[PDB]
C-alpha cells in the first residue's frame, strides 16, 4: 500500500490505543469494585486509620506542612470513588476523592469535603499530559487568617505576597489547587491527589502495624 | 536542598515543644536550621570519610560518624 | 559562508597547538533561543531589558585516537529598549582526564576559543532566533510540529500526499508565517562585552570517574581560583581596550587579601567585588544574575520558595556563600568577571566547518553524552569517545570530525621565554 | 578578633607504638597582654559510644601569657587500655588539644588516630586478650580538623550577654 | 517508644546525599539510625539556644538571626592553621 | 511478631484489611491481565500500517538518543537495517511469566558480503516476586545471532583469547556491540553489554509502545525543532 492511505490508517490506531485507555479503565471501575468495597468496609468499622498511616509516609515528605498536621490530624475517613458509569459527564479515567474532618472547637468547622480530578494528554492538540482537577469550597482555620489568601489586605507586598505563598502551600489551598497556576497554587498537588488514593495503600498498613510496634531498632 | 523539608519543620516542631509550648517560628529560620544541618552534616559527612580512610575501610559506619562529632569539638 | 579573507576556527587553533603535530576536535552550538532577562533590573530604572538573546557551544580535542579536552560555555545577548546592545560570555565546565599529552597547556586551549567566541558577530545570533512558543494553526496551511498530536501529525502527512501531492510545502516560509514563528533583531557590531565565571569542584567534570588517573592534573581551589584568572588577565593585555573593568570576589575571606591575590595579574584596573553587583548595600534580587545550573542563582531561586528575595542583602547573600558547606563550594572559591571593549571588533559568521548547528536540543544533548557519558576510569574511555563520534556524524550526518596540523614553534622573538615549554 | 591564636602544630613521633608517648610541637601567638591564666589540655578518645571513656594524657598552665609568638613542647604519657573497652581498642578513634583562656575554650583541634596491630595474623584473627605491646598507631598528622570558637578576652572591655 | 520518638527530619536516600557530600563510596546500614541521633543533638542545642533569644526578646516567633546566633556554639572548623 | 493479640472488634477488622491490600493486588493483576490483552491486538492493527512505511524504526531510532547512547555508532550501518520491532509481553501466552514479563523482535535487512538477512525473538525476565528475598533485577536467556564476518576480530565466538591484555579489550568491544547485548542475561557484571537492562527497559516501556509520538518528532518544517517536543 501506498504511504499517502497508510499513514490515515496509522493514525487511526494511535487513536485506537487511547480508546483501549478508556476501556481497560473501564474494566477497572468493574472488576476491582468488591476489593474496593470489602477494604472501605473494614475502614468504616475500623474507628481511626488515617490520623496515622499518613503522616509516616516517605512521599509525604513533600507534601504536608509541619504547621497542618494539627488540622489533617481531625480527619476521620477518607474515601475514593469514580462516577463514570453512574455519568456521562466523566471519563473512566477521571475519579474523586472525600475526606471527613471532625474539627478544631472555634477555631476550624467539623466538615465533609469532596474534590474531583481529571486527566488530560496530547488530543489533536498536543498540550503536555497533565492530571487537573476543580476548585473546592473549604472553611479554613480563624487562626490562619494572616496567611488565608481572601483576608491578604495587599498582595503586592514584600509580607502580604509571602503570606499569600505560605498560604497557598497549605492543605486548604491544595483544596482550592487546578494543576492549571504555574507557580500560583500548591506546588505537586497532583500527586497528592495520587497519594491518597493510590500510593499510600502499598504501605498504611505496615505503617499502621509501625505506630503499634513497642519494640526499638 | 539535600534535605527534606516539611518532616525537618516538623522535627524542629516537637523538639521545641518541650522547651517552649505554643512557639512560632518564621519560615526563614526554619528554613535555616535546616540550611545550617546540610551544611553541619556535609561537612561531618567528609570527617566521617576521612576516619574510615584513616581507618584502611572503603565503608562508613557509626563509630565513624561519632569520632567526627569528638573531632570537631563535641559540644 | 567560508569567505577567504574572513578567520576558521582552524586558523584560530591551530596557531597554540605544537608545531607540526596533527590534531581532530568537535565544535557544536544550538539554535539561537529566546529567554527572560540575565539578571533583573531595579524598579529605579531608565532601561528595559527588551529582548534578552542565549545558546550554549561544546568542545572536545582530540590527539592520537583518544580525547583530551572538553569544555562547556553559554553565551548571551541583551537588548535594551534605547540603550542599543551588550553581548556576555557565561562559562559552565571543563575538563582534562590525561590518557593522551601534547606541548600545549589546556590554558593556551581556553584562551583560543575564547578569541574564536569573541571574535562571533553578535549578529549571527540575531537575524533568525528560535521563539520560546509557538504557533503552528493560525493560518493557512497548517504546520507539521510538535502542537499536532502523532494521529494528527499522521493525519495531516496524509492529507498533504493527498490534497497537495507532496509532504513539503514552500508557503509556510513567506513572511506572514515567519512572523511569528522566527523572532530577529539587529544591533551595532562594536558593542560593549562581558565574561563570568564562578570557579567550583563541579565545574571541573565533564569525564566522569577521569580523576581516578594519576596522569591527571586536578584543579581546585586556590590554583583554580589562579588559573583562571591568569586567563582573563591574558585577554586584558591582548583582547580588550586599556579602559576596560575586572573584577574577582571569594567567599570569607578579607578584601585586601583577595586584593592581595591580584598583585600576581598585570593588567591594572583589576578590583575587588563583582561586575553584576550593581550597588553598594543592595539587596541580592538586583545583583546577582539567572544562569543556568549555577548555585548562586539556584540559592536566587531558593530565596524565591522562601520568597525572601525582596529583602535579602548582598552582605547577607555573600556570608551564606561562605557558610553553607552544602552548596559545595570547597576554599579560595572565586566569582570573577570583566566589562568593557574587545581590542578588535567581531566579524564572523562561523561556518558547518567551524561547528555543527543541530536541528534539535535533544540532538545538540545526543553528541554531547557520546563523549560526557562515557566511563573515564580507563584509557579505554577516551578511545571509545572518539571512535563512537567519528562513526555517528558519518552514520547521522554524512560528516567528518575537523582536523587540523599545528603551528607553534618552541621559540620566541617577544616573550622572554617559549610556551611549549617543561610545564606542558 | 580573638587575642590569643594558633600558628600551627606539628607531630613528633609516628606512627609509633602505642604504648608511646604523644610527642607534640605547637606555636601559638598572643596580641597584647592578657590577665587570667590560658591552659591546654590533651585528651584519648577510649569509645565513640560514650564520653566517660576520655582519658587525659596531660595538661598545661601558663599565667601570663608571653605576648608575641611562643612555642611549646609535649611528651604526654600514654592511655591506660585497662580502662578501655576492649574491643574498641584494636580500632579507630580520636585524639583531642583543648585550648582554653579563664575557663572558655576558644579552640579545640583533633586528630584520627587508628590503632592496628604490626603483625599479619593478629592483622587477620584480633584475639579475646589483646596484645598491647605489637598494637601500632596511626596519627594522621597531615589533617587536623581546627575548630575555633569566639570568646570574652577580657570581661572589663566586653560584656557577654549570656554567660552560661 | 512511642510513635512521637519517631518523628523523622531525614529519610534513608536523603542520609546517603549528605553521605554522597561527604564524598563517601559505601556506607553501613546503621548510618541511617545514628545519622538520625546525631541530627538529634545537633538541633535540641541549636534551639536551646535559639528559644532562649526569643523568650528572652519578649516574641513567640523564632527567628533567622536567634538561628545564626545560636549556631556561634558549633564553632567553625578549618583543615588547617593557614 | 508475637508482641500482639488480635481478640477485638476493632483490631478483626484491621486483621481483614491487611489481608484486602493482597486481594486488592491480585484484582490489580486480573486487570493488568485484561490491560496486556487489549493493547495486544491493537498493537497486532497498528504495526500492520508501520510494516507499509518507509525508514520509520531508522528514525524512531535517530530520535531515541538514550539508545544512542547504549548503542554504539559503529554498529550503526547493520542496525539500519532494522525493518521490524516487535514487543509482546509474556503474561498471555502463559502462566509460566508474570505481567512484569516481555519477549522483544527484531527483523533485519542484512547486508550483501558481510551480515546475514534475519529475524530475531528474546524473551525477558524481572527477579524478586512477592513473598521473595532475592534482588528484582532485569535478566534474559542469551540468544544465538549470525555476527558480521567483518568483527570477527573482536567477536567472543572467534577471537582466539581472551586473556591477555589484547584479548581484553578485543573482548570489552566486542560485548559492547549490538550482537554482544543477544548474549546478554543479566547475571555477569562486568563480562557482559554494559546497559542491557536500562536497553531491554526502553524498548518495552518508550521505543515501541510510543514509535509513533518519536517518528512524528523528526517531521518538521522547522530548521530548528528537527526533532524536540518539549
Amino acid at each position: 500500500n501506498e504511504h499517502a492511505k497508510a499513514f490515515l490508517g496509522l493514525a487511526k490506531c494511535e487513536e485506537e490505543v487511547d480508546a483501549i485507555e478508556r476501556e481497560v479503565e473501564l474494566y477497572r471501575l468493574n472488576k476491582m469494585k468488591p476489593v474496593y468495597e470489602k477494604r472501605d468496609a473494614y475502614i468504616d468499622e475500623i474507628a481511626e486509620f488515617w490520623k496515622i498511616v499518613l503522616s509516616q509516609h516517605v512521599s509525604f515528605a513533600n507534601y504536608i506542612r509541619a504547621s497542618d498536621f494539627k488540622y489533617i490530624d481531625t480527619i476521620d475517613k477518607i474515601k475514593v470513588e469514580w462516577l463514570a458509569l453512574e455519568s456521562e459527564m466523566y471519563d473512566t479515567r477521571d475519579f474523586s476523592i472525600t475526606f471527613h474532618f471532625h474539627g478544631i472547637e472555634g477555631d476550624f468547622k467539623e466538615q465533609q469535603v469532596t474534590k474531583v480530578f481529571q486527566i488530560k494528554k496530547g488530543k489533536d492538540d498536543q498540550e503536555d499530559g497533565i492530571l487537573t482537577s476543580e476548585p473546592v469550597p473549604i472553611e479554613w482555620p480563624q487562626s490562619y487568617d494572616s496567611i488565608n489568601p481572601d483576608l491578604i489586605k495587599d498582595k503586592r507586598s514584600p509580607e502580604g505576597k509571602k503570606k499569600y505563598r505560605q498560604g497557598m502551600k497549605t492543605i486548604f489551598g491544595w483544596f482550592r489547587w487546578t494543576g492549571l497556576k504555574p507557580g500560583k497554587e500548591f506546588p505537586h498537588g497532583d500527586s497528592l491527589a495520587s497519594l491518597f488514593s493510590e500510593e499510600i495503600y502499598p504501605f498504611c498498613v505496615k505503617y499502621y502495624a509501625e505506630a503499634q510496634r513497642d519494640l526499638e531498632d | 536542598l539535600l534535605i527534606r523539608k516539611l518532616p525537618f519543620q516538623r522535627l524542629v516542631r516537637e523538639i521545641a515543644q518541650d522547651f517552649k509550648t505554643d512557639l512560632r517560628f518564621q519560615s526563614s529560620a526554619v528554613m535555616a536550621l535546616q540550611e545550617a544541618s546540610e551544611a553541619y552534616l556535609v561537612g561531618l559527612f567528609e570527617d566521617t570519610n576521612l576516619c574510615a580512610i584513616h581507618a584502611k575501610r572503603v565503608t562508613i559506619m557509626p563509630k565513624d560518624i561519632q569520632l567526627a562529632r569528638r573531632i570537631r569539638g563535641e559540644r | 559562508g567560508m569567505d577567504p579573507n574572513s578567520m576558521s576556527l582552524n586558523d584560530f587553533l591551530s596557531s597554540v597547538l605544537p608545531v607540526s603535530e596533527q590534531f581532530e576536535y568537535l565544535s557544536l552550538q544550538s539554535i539561537p533561543l529566546e529567554t527572560h532577562a540575565v539578571v533583573t533590573p531595579n524598579k529605579d530604572d531608565k532601561r528595559v531589558p527588551k529582548s534578552t538573546i542565549k545558546t550554549q557551544h561544546f568542545f572536545s580535542l582530540f590527539h592520537q585516537g583518544k580525547v583530551f579536552f572538553s569544555l562547556e560555555v553559554y553565551v548571551y545577548v541583551t537588548l535594551w529598549d534605547e540603550a542599543d546592545a551588550e553581548r556576555l560570555i557565561f562559562v559552565s565546565k571543563a575538563d582534562t582526564n590525561g590518557y593522551c599529552n601534547t606541548r600545549v597547556s589546556v590554558r593556551d586551549i581556553t584562551k583560543i576559543i575564547l578569541e574564536f567566541i569573541l571574535s562571533i558577530d553578535p549578529n549571527y545570533y540575531l537575524q533568525k532566533v528560535k521563539p520560546a512558543i509557538r504557533s503552528y494553526k493560525k493560518i493557512s496551511p497548517e504546520l507539521i510540529s510538535a502542537a499536532s498530536t502523532p494521529a494528527r501529525t499522521l493525519r495531516i502527512l496524509a492529507r498533504r500526499l493527498k490534497q497537495s501531492g507532496s509532504t513539503v510545502l514552500k508557503e509556510i516560509e513567506s513572511p506572514r508565517f515567519q512572523q511569528d514563528l522566527y523572532l530577529s533583531f539587529t544591533c551595532p557590531r562594536e558593542i560593549l562585552t562581558k565574561i563570568c565565571l564562578f570557579t567550583r569542584p563541579a565545574s571541573q567534570y565533564l569525564f566522569p570517574d577521569s580523576s581516578k588517573n594519576s596522569k591527571k592534573h586536578i584543579l581546585n581551589g586556590e590554583e583554580l581560583m589562579k588559573w583562571w584568572g591568569f586567563i582573563l588577565d591574558r585577554l586584558l593585555i591582548e583582547c580588550f581596550q586599556n579602559d576596560t573593568q575586572a573584577k574577582l570576589r571569594i567567599p570569607g575571606e578579607d578584601p585586601a587579601r583577595v586584593r592581595s591575590y591580584l598583585r600576581g595579574m598585570k593588567y591594572p584596573l583589576w578590583q575587588v567585588g563583582d561586575i553584576f553587583t550593581s550597588k553598594e548595600n543592595s539587596l541580592a534580587v538586583y545583583n546577582i544574575p539567572l544562569f543556568p545550573d549555577d548555585p548562586k542563582a539556584r540559592f536566587i531561586h531558593q530565596l524565591a520558595e522562601e520568597d525572601r528575595l525582596l529583602k535579602v542583602s548582598l552582605s547577607s547573600f555573600w556570608i551564606e556563600l561562605q557558610e553553607r558547606q552544602e552548596f559545595k563550594l570547597s576554599v579560595t572559591s572565586s566569582v570573577m568577571g570583566i566589562s568593557g571593549y574587545s581590542l578588535a571588533t567581531p566579524s564572523l559568521f562561523p561556518s558547518s566547518a567551524d561547528v555543527i548547528v543541530p536541528k534539535s536540543r535533544k540532538q545538540f544533548r545526543a553528541i554531547k553524552k557520546y563523549i560526557t557519558g562515557e566511563e573515564y576510569d580507563t584509557e579505554e574511555g577516551a578511545i571509545e569517545a572518539f571512535t563512537n563520534i567519528r562513526d555517528f556524524l558519518l552514520l547521522r550526518m554524512a560528516t567528518n570530525l575537523q582536523s587540523l596540523t599545528g603551528k607553534r614553534e618552541h621559540r620566541e622573538r617577544n616573550q622572554p621565554v617559549p610556551a611549549s615549554n617543561i610545564n606542558t | 578578633s580573638s587575642i590569643v591564636s594558633l600558628l600551627g602544630i606539628k607531630v613528633l613521633n609516628n606512627p609509633a607504638k602505642f604504648t608511646d608517648p604523644y610527642e607534640f610541637e605547637i606555636t601559638f601567638e598572643c596580641l597584647e597582654s592578657l590577665k587570667h591564666d590560658l591552659e591546654w589540655k590533651l585528651t584519648y578518645v577510649g569509645s565513640s559510644r560514650s564520653l566517660d571513656h576520655d582519658q587525659e594524657l596531660d595538661s598545661i598552665l601558663v599565667g601570663p601569657v608571653p605576648v608575641g609568638v611562643n612555642k611549646f613542647v609535649f611528651s604526654a604519657d600514654p592511655p591506660s587500655a585497662e580502662l578501655i573497652p576492649a574491643s574498641e581498642l584494636v580500632s579507630v578513634t580520636v585524639i583531642l588539644l583543648s585550648c582554653s583562656y579563664d575557663g572558655r575554650e576558644f579552640v579545640r583541634v583533633g586528630y584520627y588516630v587508628n590503632n592496628e596491630y604490626d603483625e599479619e595474623e593478629l592483622r587477620e584473627n584480633p584475639p579475646a586478650k589483646v596484645q598491647v605491646d605489637h598494637i601500632v598507631r596511626n596519627i594522621l598528622a597531615e589533617k587536623p580538623r581546627v575548630t575555633r570558637f569566639n570568646i570574652v578576652w577580657d570581661n572589663e572591655n566586653e560584656g557577654d550577654l549570656y554567660p552560661p | 517508644k512511642v510513635l512521637r520518638d519517631n518523628i523523622q527530619g531525614i529519610t534513608k536516600p536523603a542520609i546517603r546525599r549528605l553521605a554522597r557530600r561527604g564524598g563517601v563510596k559505601r556506607i553501613s546500614g546503621l548510618i541511617y539510625e545514628e545519622t538520625r541521633g546525631v541530627l538529634k543533638v545537633f538541633l535540641e542545642n541549636v534551639i536551646r539556644d535559639a528559644v532562649t533569644y526569643t523568650e528572652h526578646a519578649k516574641r513567640k516567633t523564632v527567628t533567622a538571626m536567634d538561628v545564626v546566633y545560636a549556631l556561634k556554639r558549633q564553632g567553625r572548623t578549618l583543615y588547617g592553621f593557614g
